């Protein structure tokens, strides 16, 4: 009942930017291997034990925000189902430590080796300690997202990443079929070690607030071209089927003539004297007409893209000539340019973009074909192992290869343009790569509520390192964290990505900045004015007005606020040090303004919108969703009915909704070894608890999920299904097979309401409400579900000391959606004995005021610590690899909420 | 001093707009010309805010206030009061000599302490 | 009675026998995972005379098996622990105690 406090060390995670994953037709090999070398470990630098874990993590939700969180803080690898960790004695996953038998098991001591084996062909993650195998492997885990190495560590550690090859030597023999992890580096980038998605990085003058990091996706490694089969070949194209082939039969051969690769009559192509500029008739017939129909294939790509041709001017055939240059002269059947010659011809930017995507659709077909022949990516080329450094999609390719592909087809489209046939751009369709996670795009930064100002004139700076979507201005204390600034009256902000001001809308104002600019924001509570100064120059609206906003009420006050888009960097200078200000003397000093933090000792407590879902109770004034507490009558048990207030009306809110009860049920400490009236002698001893939910008529069960959730569920998916449910099975056995412990752990325990309906021909809107029930047995950990009074096939088993929250995931499709029924059945005890200790022997069900229905708020406010862990990361050398060092201790006292199990 | 004459000579004000209306002075190009070079009705004919004298004043004002020490604003507001009582330039000079020692103190307010640091730190500020 | 799992074993040669004080720098936790007592917070080693029954029976019988510089995770049942009477105001009745003991030194 009482909140607990304890001193907890700060824990940070460091990863190499090696990203691997599997997908249908993926271009990434699914077996990998790396190692971690332990140099020095301090067993107890502070009161809490030193945290040090090694393992993999997932790129789409493993966000170990520094500070408090799940369990008792210090969350790292394995504290949630987005990561799997091994620390020398435990296989950490789902915030539960499970011991594993090892040949001389101990914690990660100095001079130790941890080897990680990843397989994606089958779900398996193997571990080796000092080369000795670990008798436990994760299986049956989610494949979506990407897997990357990561080390979670408190202060007082020195770990080194052994990546093999050039970044180490692995000190051992990796298992067969498993490739070194250093081969997965994408060519456009260079290997480096950076922490997980953060919000602050130190800079020369001060901390740099960091907007969300753009994350690569597995879907971005499958090459998805436009199909070039169902295209009937047009007459105007077969009419020009020849010259566009003749000009690309030796265009790659033209560069190297009169060099060391100069042709000879005795040999042919691919013999280090390739050119053979004579003609393609001398060249072999299959590759010849293949080259013709490859020119046709490029024209078919032009068709599928949306390019069409039209002839206007003089025929280029007349005013074109072949130039027998002194260079490219050959003795084999006369000399000529290797492709067909062309005179002065130019190309517009539409043609540049079109040839870019034309080369893209060539590369992605080549990569698709190679994958269909089994090939995959490796940063070092291995022909007998069938791996290439260029088997990545064009968007991920390197600029050298991009240019090399684009040059040939640029010449081709140039030759097409010479004949006067138009290259018609297709229609433009604006598309967004990622749309679902609208919240992982803006990270609102502001000050603590205690720094709120209601008088005077204030000044602060905001150096815009990048030139993306970053907003800086002033906001009211009750600024919502999940709503972009300017959408409501709680913000007065200037969006200088393109020069707009935002307050209850958007209108143009001023000019956009560039890199390195300093945005000095004004506020004048006495004169009720807001001004924005860029590089010491007062910005102007679309008029002669010098003030961005005017006649602003004092209200509750205003705070210095800013937000950053994905991949953005912004230095905030609130004015703790006056000398650090760049344009204060130029603007602000002579007009009575003062720095916001001019006379303060400690840095201003800055709060950031923490974009991680949490469970919070419904507001009583919510316009869309309301929860009604219905009293338990003589025949009906107490209920929590959820009704959509604005359903079926204009401007309604319709989206996937996650619901849960505010109180958990904890399974028993030790599991057991091996008319219609409840009998008093057994109802006082039963350990089975049942609750039901009434899916109201008109609410489709096809989009209803019913069951339980552990308190670490932070998965907000608007297109959620049972596939996205996080789960992992850990198998333990002896040294040679003999799997004796197969434990399944999950955060979400849901069943689908669409499997609990009889599939009739028509009439899916059943007049009878669907009452799905759930039974849990605390003494055994086994739980089942009932469809309409009959038990179902699905069941779940859980480990002891596990917390489950009653949850229903539903998309509202009626005025009345669901109703949580806290009922009871024949010889089954209600939840009042499974949630309240004092009501353990109270058979009559009740709904006390503490139990209340909760939503899943996507973004909630949080506090950034005044100090962060200092991590020293560098490349020790060719032999060693990358070293991570951290010695400075940092401790936090965290208030822990027991029932929610979060501090 | 030009603005003093403008503020006191009523006929100067009166025929200021007469020159404006007879010459159709827009008064917006003289201020927003650099705004157009930077790619960025109610008072269409004439207004006090669009006058060039104050338009020059708003740009000169940080420069003029730059010379004055942070210990002298307290003298400026009381100077505004005595100027409101219509005291000439000689009279206000004598009043300054009457209350020279009433100026601000460096430890009198924390707001003044940083003002001294950023004022006296300039190279052109001489202690003599 | 008590289940011991080694964590960071030391020498494994010399054991604390009768006659000398046992100096442990431990960390106690309840079975639910909520820490209830430690010695690193007090920053002073816990010195207890062996064999005088001044410490609980589970801790006393556990402390013999570890060696000098050996850190082990114990598991004391309520029978070898405070049991039904528990510890008034600290430990609830019939609780299993897990101790992250570290026998750092003797005397």
């Amino acid at each position: 009942l009482l909140l607990q406090t304890n001193l907890i060390n700060y824990v940070t995670s460091i990863r190499p930017n090696i990203f691997v994953g599997r997908a249908e037709g993926s271009t990434q090999y699914g077996k990998w291997y790396f190692e971690v070398m332990v140099d020095e470990v301090v067993p107890f630098l502070t009161a809490q034990a030193t945290h040090l874990r090694v393992g993999w993590a997932l790129t789409e939700g493993y966000s170990p925000y520094p500070g408090g969180g799940e369990g008792w803080g210090g969350n790292g690898v394995g504290d949630d189902l987005y990561s799997y960790g091994f620390d020398g004695l435990h296989l950490w996953t789902g915030h539960v430590a499970r011991p594993v038998t090892s040949p001389g098991q101990h914690l990660l001591a100095p001079e130790d080796v941890v080897s990680c084996c990843l397989d994606l062909s089958v779900p398996s993650i193997s571990f080796r300690i000092n080369g000795c195998p670990v008798q436990g492997v994760f299986e049956a885990f989610n494949l979506d997202g990407l897997f990357f190495p990561v080390v979670s560590f408190s202060a007082g550690v020195k770990v080194r990443f052994l990546l093999g090859g050039r970044h180490g030597e692995f000190k051992f023999l990796p298992p067969p079929g498993y490739a070194p992890c250093h081969e997965a580096v994408l060519p456009r980038e260079r290997l480096r070690l950076e922490p997980i998605k953060e919000y602050r990085r130190e800079g020369p003058r001060g901390p740099h607030l960091v907007g969300p990091s753009r994350c690569l996706s597995h879907t971005d490694f499958v090459p998805c071209p436009v199909d070039t089969v169902q295209i009937v070949l047009p007459p105007h194209l077969e009419r020009i089927r020849e010259k566009l082939a003749e000009n690309i039969h030796e265009l790659w051969a033209l560069t190297r003539i009169e060099q060391g690769w100069t042709y000879g009559p005795v040999r042919d192509d691919n013999k280090r004297l390739h050119p053979c500029l004579v003609n393609f008739h001398s060249l072999p017939e299959p590759e010849r007409n293949y080259n013709l129909q490859m020119s046709g294939e490029t024209l078919k790509t032009l068709l599928a893209l949306g390019c069409h041709v039209g002839m206007a001017d003089e025929k280029a055939e007349d005013n074109l000539k072949k130039t027998k240059l002194p260079k490219t002269y050959m003795m084999s059947n006369g000399y000529k340019p290797a492709p067909l010659d062309l005179s002065h011809v130019r190309l517009t930017p539409a043609q540049t973009t079109l040839v870019d995507r034309l080369a893209e659709n060539g590369h992605n077909v080549w990569a698709r074909d190679r994958v269909a022949q089994g090939w995959s990516y490796s940063a070092v080329q291995d022909i007998p192992a069938r791996r290439n450094p260029r088997l990545v999609p064009y968007r991920l390719l390197d600029e050298a290869t991009k240019r090399s592909n684009r040059d040939s087809l640029c010449q081709a489209v140039r030759t097409l343009l010479g004949y006067g046939y138009n290259i018609e751009p297709p229609d433009q369709e604006p598309s967004q790569v990622e749309n679902q996670s609208r919240w992982d795009r803006v990270r609102i930064f502001r000050a603590e509520k205690s720094y709120t100002v209601q008088s005077g004139r204030w000044y602060f700076e905001f150096e815009a390192v990048t030139t993306g979507e970053m907003r800086v201005g002033w906001a009211r204390p009750e600024l919502r964290p999940d709503v972009e600034l300017g959408a409501d009256e709680l913000a007065y902000v200037f969006n200088g990505h393109r020069g707009q001001r935002w307050h209850l809308g958007s209108e143009p104002f001023g000019r956009p900045w560039q890199s390195g600019d300093v945005v000095g924001c004004m506020i004048d509570l006495t004169e009720n004015t807001i001004i924005f100064t860029l590089n010491g120059e007062v910005l102007m609206s679309d008029s002669g007005s010098e003030t961005a906003f005017r006649e602003i009420e004092i209200g509750d006050g205003f705070l210095p606020v800013c937000s950053l888009g994905p991949g953005q960097v912004g230095h905030l200078n609130l004015g703790q040090d006056v000398s650090s200000l760049r344009f204060f003397a130029i603007c602000g000093l002579q007009e009575g303004f003062e720095p916001f933090a001019i006379n303060m000792q400690r840095p201003v407590t800055t709060w950031f919108s923490k974009s991680l879902p949490q469970f919070e109770p419904v507001p009583p004034e919510h316009p869309h969703y309301e929860v009604a507490r219905m009293d338990g009558t003589v025949d009906t048990p107490p209920c929590l009915r959820l009704a959509h207030r604005t359903w079926g009306s204009q401007n309604s809110l319709v989206e996937m909704l996650f619901l849960r009860l505010s109180l958990p049920v904890q399974f028993h400490q030790h599991f057991r070894c091996t008319d219609n009236r409840d009998d008093p002698e057994i109802i006082l001893n039963t350990t089975t608890y049942y609750y039901s939910v009434r899916v109201f008529a008109g609410q489709e069960p096809s989009c209803v999920w019913v069951g339980w959730v552990t308190p670490d569920y932070h998965q907000h998916d608007m297109n959620f299904d049972l596939s996205k449910v996080r789960a992992v099975t850990v198998t333990m056995g002896d040294e040679q097979g003999n799997v004796h412990s197969s434990l399944k752990c999950s955060n979400c325990y849901m069943v689908w309401g669409g499997d609990f309906v009889s599939p009739g021909q028509q009439g899916r809107i059943s007049h009878t409400d669907l009452v799905i029930g759930c039974l849990v047995d605390l003494a055994t950990g086994l739980m089942t579900f009932t469809a309409n009074g009959k038990e179902s096939n699905t069941f779940f088993q859980v480990e002891p000391n596990t917390k489950l929250f009653p949850a229903v995931f539903v998309l509202p499709t009626h005025q009345n959606v669901i109703q949580f029924e806290l009922g009871k059945q024949k010889n089954i005890m209600p939840l009042s004995a499974a949630m309240f200790l004092s009501e353990r022997k109270n058979p009559a069900p009740q709904c006390p005021p503490r139990l209340e229905v909760q939503m899943l708020m996507p973004v909630s406010w949080s506090r950034m610590p005044n100090h962060f862990l200092q991590v020293e990361t560098r490349r020790a050398g060719e032999r060693l690899g990358w070293a991570v060092q951290c010695q400075d201790p940092l401790t936090m006292m965290a208030l822990h909420i027991p029932e929610e199990n979060r501090c | 001093e030009i603005f003093i004459y403008w503020s006191k000579s009523h006929n100067f004000k009166r025929e200021e707009q007469n020159f404006v209306v007879q010459n159709e002075i827009n008064n917006m190009s003289f201020l927003t010309a650099d705004s157009k070079s930077k790619m960025a009705r109610r008072g269409d004919r004439y207004s006090v805010q669009t006058s060039l004298i104050v338009a020059t004043l708003k740009k000169m004002l940080p420069i003029g206030l730059n010379m004055c020490a942070p210990t002298d604003q307290d003298l400026i507001m009381l100077a505004k009061t005595r100027y409101a009582l219509k005291d000439t330039d000689e009279e206000v000079r004598e009043f300054l000599q009457n209350n020279l020692h009433l100026q601000g103190k460096v430890e009198g307010s924390p707001s003044l302490r940083w003002q001294m640091a950023l004022y006296r730190g300039l190279p052109g500020r001489e202690e003599d | 009675g008590v289940e011991i799992e080694t964590i960071s074993p030391g020498d494994g040669r010399t054991f604390p026998k009768k006659g000398q004080t046992c100096v442990v720098h431990y960390t106690g936790m309840l079975q639910n995972g909520k820490k209830f007592d430690s010695s690193r917070d007090r920053n002073k080693p816990f010195k207890f005379r062996i064999g005088k029954q001044e410490v609980i029976k589970g801790f006393e019988e556990g402390a013999a098996q570890m060696s000098l510089g050996q850190r082990a995770k114990l598991t004391c049942t309520p029978d070898v622990a405070y049991g039904a009477t528990g510890h008034p105001g600290v430990i609830p009745p019939n609780a299993t105690l897990i101790f992250d003991v570290e026998l750092l030194n003797l005397e």
